[PDB]
RNA sequence: UACCGUAAGAAACAGCAUCGGCUAACUCCUGCCAGCAGCGAUACGGAGGAUGCGAGCGUUAUCCGGAUUUAUUGGGUUUAAAGGGUGCGUAGGUUGUUCGGUAAGUCAGCGGUGGAGCGCUCAACGUUCAGCCUGCCGUUGAAACUGC
RNA sequence: GAGAGUUUGAUCCUGGCUCAGGAUGAACGCUAGCGAUAGGCUUAACACAUGCAAGUCGAGGGGCAGCGGCGACCGGCGCACGGGUGCGUAACGCGUAUGCAACUUGCCUUACAGAGGGGGAUAACCCGCGGACUAAAACCGCAUACACUUGUAUUAUUGCAUGAUAUUACAAGGAAAUAUAUAGCUGUAAGAUAGGCAUGCGUCCCAUUAGCUUGUUGGUGAGGUAACGGCUCACAAGGCGACGAUGGGUAGGGGAACUGAGAGGUUUAUCCCCCACACUGGUACUGAGACACGGACCAGACUCCUACGGGAGGCAGCAGUGAGGAAUAUUGGUCAAUGGGCGAGAGCCUGAACCAGCCAAG
């Protein structure tokens, strides 16, 4: 029972932050303005890095996402 | 973790142990990385030991069990304290005692 | 054949058949005496006691009854081992005496272990 | 197991006095049975003669034979048979016959190198000491066989009566062992 | 001071596919049972950045990481046409 | 390890007409036995002796060798089984002689990798070192033969 | 490194058959004294009841109703190992030998840096499956790190194509645990250990199994992954096959072991390495790591109990019992030794393992 309760609570906790980050990248992926992208990037990168160092996702996954978004904003 | 332990390789009523370096998850008499000696508690206890390899593994960080730690305390394998260059350069000789 | 013929085709080795196929690679089987009857040899002219038995391995065979004097009857559970009789076509199995329903030969003083008789 | 049966029957079967001296060796000397040969028969007679004269059963005899083959094979099989605790005790004269020597060894009466060994098949290597137990040096039966007889006809035993011990100098050659056994027949049979 | 990868010398067998070729490597080896020497051939898939290889060419190819579903080799040289 | 008082508590099973080691008498003259020559008795059943093995002895079942009874080492096809009814020909297998190249087969070197003791009172068995790694891979050379 | 019999009235060949030998996790008949050392459901991934088999930390926290320590709860680590089974699987599954300039790696060792400041719920408790306050080494921001990630460079050096290793910079972003000297906590790097992917060669029969494939083959781009890749998603058309594709049947694979002078062969009984599995399927979740062996959810058998509103089990862990069968044992003792898990240690747990009991029993 203890294992079941811990797994359910941790599953909900991980789902919260993973879904928030996924929605953040989805919203960022429709941006067009360069200055808007520049001022929206750092908080999204911070959230992704916090997730990666928090073990919800992997460090290589966060690095890949950050590289993709930086290479996108480097080309308007 | 990597360990230094003894596998019971003998006969019923006559325990003969092999000193090996093996993962902690491996079975007792199963897989090992390197054989570093033998051990027989029936005599009055004959110990075979590879000094250089035992020093190398205790240096890279293999954790020995209690009995293997006693076996390494004998034959002077735990002289890493003296070999750590503790404000000196010579080598003492405590094996004669 | 030539070396290339052997390379292309090769050699084929057959499999030797088992002399007791109804046992299914077992030393002994258990059966029930479906029928108990008598047969005539193929230059002997005797009256050999045989039983048709349906073994537990879904097979029916004929088993000779060695010795003199059998207490068996129809619908009797018997132990069947290999071994054939030369002058009798058909039968290729024996019934172990002294096991299950089959009793040992009475009045036997020699070759006792082959007929299931205890020491007197 | 052991034979523990009638010995004169085997003596009269084989003709030779394997067990020793008896009146039946000269009176009524013929193979036993109220009713009393191929090369198989003679080979079997030779092998059984060796087995009965040395108290060895079939599996031990076969082990001795192929051990001798691994390490003339028939020549050293005979010295392997001779190098036995009971046989060495009997040849030292401390016991009358080979059965008596076997019983003495099996009981706590014989030591090898100062330690009591009671296995009456223990191979004795050269340069070893076999001696009577120090607690059994004063038995009524233990002394009449050695003292008085004093044969000492074998040039590979040292006796040393002053210590009641004995030593095997070396394995005797096939010519100096007084056994009427044709090892060629046995090695041909087992080959 | 690196490690070495596998190298295969062969003959081009197909180039109809874009940016990739097929290389045939043939050798004679002893039969295990009868000891005769028989011919064997193997086909490799190689990656070439230009369709510069025609049907039949002594070439050398080198092992690589998976570049496609079945593409683990790359062209290195052309011995002859 | 030591002390009393006693051989005292401890031997079966198979087969003896040939192959094979081991033979008199009584039964039966169907009952029976068998791995074969077969007997229905120096072969069936018992009694006496004999011969094997021996805490085992026999029966059945399974797998190897003798078997060359799949034959590369190491078999054959007139008459014992075994040449296609006869040709042409595709793939494949084989290739007269000689002069040079190459190094795929082949050969060689160098690396990597995978009996003697001791202790069981003896032995099975434990254990150590001398001893094969002769399989695979890498790297250097040789050119008589096969291939190109 | 060998033979014997057997077709004839009698020969010499050919050829099958039968004995003689060696070995069984064998069974049966007769008969049985001891010791040592091995082995013990080979039949069905058959059904049953009971008990045990994975817990530990009061040097993490709120409590003590219990005399110091601890029932219970929150929290850390472990239960993916040890142990069991051979269903499935002709496959980079396995064996052998390599590559990753396409990889990940808790616990362990070493080196370099740092541990500064705050706030929410909530379990238990209390009050009646509902209501309110609670603490952190539980949870989540802020400050700092340019040793790390990302992006843009310069100086290079050097490869096996895509490139790799270092320096010198700017920018952004990412941590902590303290407790009573010890035990520790965080980031980075190296090592060690363990996994993952891809390769050359080897890997059972059937042609009374001849064509197979339509993300199937390749290219461009994107997404996804620890990572390359039709892994997935939006032009050309291909690829693989008589050196056996495809389809069907049967097997877990090796070292061992047995057995042949050799050639070899047979078989995986004990033992060791790899793979697959946990009543049957599907999906995941938590985790450094999952086919999740004493964890879920759903769908299917089957079985058991209720009190008809509702719930439970999978015996391929160790032992009883029943059935199947020719046939294979105790509902035993101890953690004393070896090995594991947790713990600062003492220590606790361990049907692994050490032992003992039973069995013509090798
Ligand atoms: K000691
Ligand atoms: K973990
Ligand atoms: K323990
Ligand atoms: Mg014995
Ligand atoms: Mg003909
Ligand atoms: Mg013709």
């Amino acid at each position: 029972e203890k294992r079941i309760r811990q797994t359910n609570a941790r599953r909900l906790h991980n789902r919260y932050y993973a879904r928030t980050a996924r929605n953040a990248v989805k919203a960022f992926r429709a941006l067009t303005d360069r200055t808007e992208a520049e001022k929206k990037y750092p908080v999204l990168a911070s959230m992704l890095d916090r997730l990666a160092g928090k073990n919800i996702i992997h460090k290589n996954k966060a690095a890949n996402l950050k590289s993709k978004l930086a290479r996108r904003i480097n080309t308007l | 973790a990597t360990k230094i332990r003894l596998q019971r390789h003998g006969r019923k009523g006559y325990a003969f142990y092999k000193i090996v370096v093996a993962d902690s998850r491996a079975p007792r008499d199963g897989k090992f990385i390197e054989r570093i000696g033998s051990y027989n508690p029936n005599t009055n206890a004959t110990i075979d030991l590879n000094f250089e390899r035992a020093l190398y593994w205790i240096g890279v960080g293999a954790q020995p069990t209690d009995t293997a730690r006693n076996i390494l305390s004998r034959e002077g394998v735990l002289m890493m304290k003296h070999l750590l260059g503790g404000v000196k350069k010579g080598a003492f000789d405590q094996a004669a005692a | 054949p030539t070396i290339q013929q052997l390379v292309r085709k090769g050699r084929e080795s057959f499999a030797d058949k088992s002399k007791s196929p109804a046992l299914n690679s077992c030393p002994q089987r258990r059966g029930v005496c479906v029928r108990v009857y008598t047969t005539t040899p193929k230059p002997n002219s005797a009256m050999r006691k045989v039983a048709r038995v349906r073994l537990t391995n879904s097979k029916e065979v004929n088993a000779y009854i060695p010795g003199e004097g059998h207490n068996l009857q129809e619908h009797s559970i018997v132990l069947v081992r290999g071994g054939r009789v030369k002058d009798l076509p058909g039968v290729r199995y024996h019934i172990v005496r002294g096991t299950l329903d089959t009793a040992g030969v009475n009045g036997r003083t020699q070759r006792r272990s082959k007929y299931g008789a205890k020491r007197p | 197991a052991r034979y523990t049966g009638p010995k004169s029957k085997i003596a009269r079967k084989f003709g030779d006095p394997i067990f020793g001296a008896d009146k039946v060796l000269s009176k009524k000397n013929y193979p036993p049975g109220q009713h009393g040969t191929s090369e198989y028969g003679l080979q079997l007679r030779e092998k059984q003669k060796a087995k009965y004269t040395y108290g060895v059963l079939e599996k031990q005899f076969r082990h001795l034979f192929h051990r001798a083959q691994r390490a003339v094979t028939g020549e050293l099989l005979i010295q392997f048979l001779e190098a036995r605790l009971d046989n060495v005790v009997f040849r030292l004269g401390i016991a009358p016959t080979r059965s008596a020597a076997r019983q003495l060894v099996s009981h706590r009466h014989i030591t090898v190198d100062g330690s009591v060994v009671n296995i009456p098949s223990y191979s004795v290597k050269p340069g070893q000491v076999i001696g009577v137990r120090e607690r059994s040096k004063s038995l009524e039966v233990i002394a009449d066989a050695l003292t008085g007889f004093n044969h000492s006809k074998y040039p590979w035993m040292e006796w040393d009566q002053s210590s009641l011990s004995g030593k095997l100098l070396h394995m005797p050659d096939r010519t100096d062992i007084p056994e009427n056994i044709k090892e060629q027949l046995i090695v041909e049979l087992y080959s | 001071e690196r490690n070495l990868r596998k190298e295969r010398v062969g003959v081009v067998s197909s180039n109809k596919m874009d940016k990739t070729i097929t290389v045939a490597v043939k050798w004679k080896e002893k039969h295990p049972i009868y000891g005769k020497f028989v011919n064997k051939t193997k086909k490799y898939h190689a990656h070439d950045e230009k369709n510069e290889c025609g049907i039949g060419d002594t070439v050398r190819i080198m092992e690589t990481r998976p570049l496609s579903r079945t593409k683990r080799w790359r062209l290195t040289e052309i011995i002859e046409r």
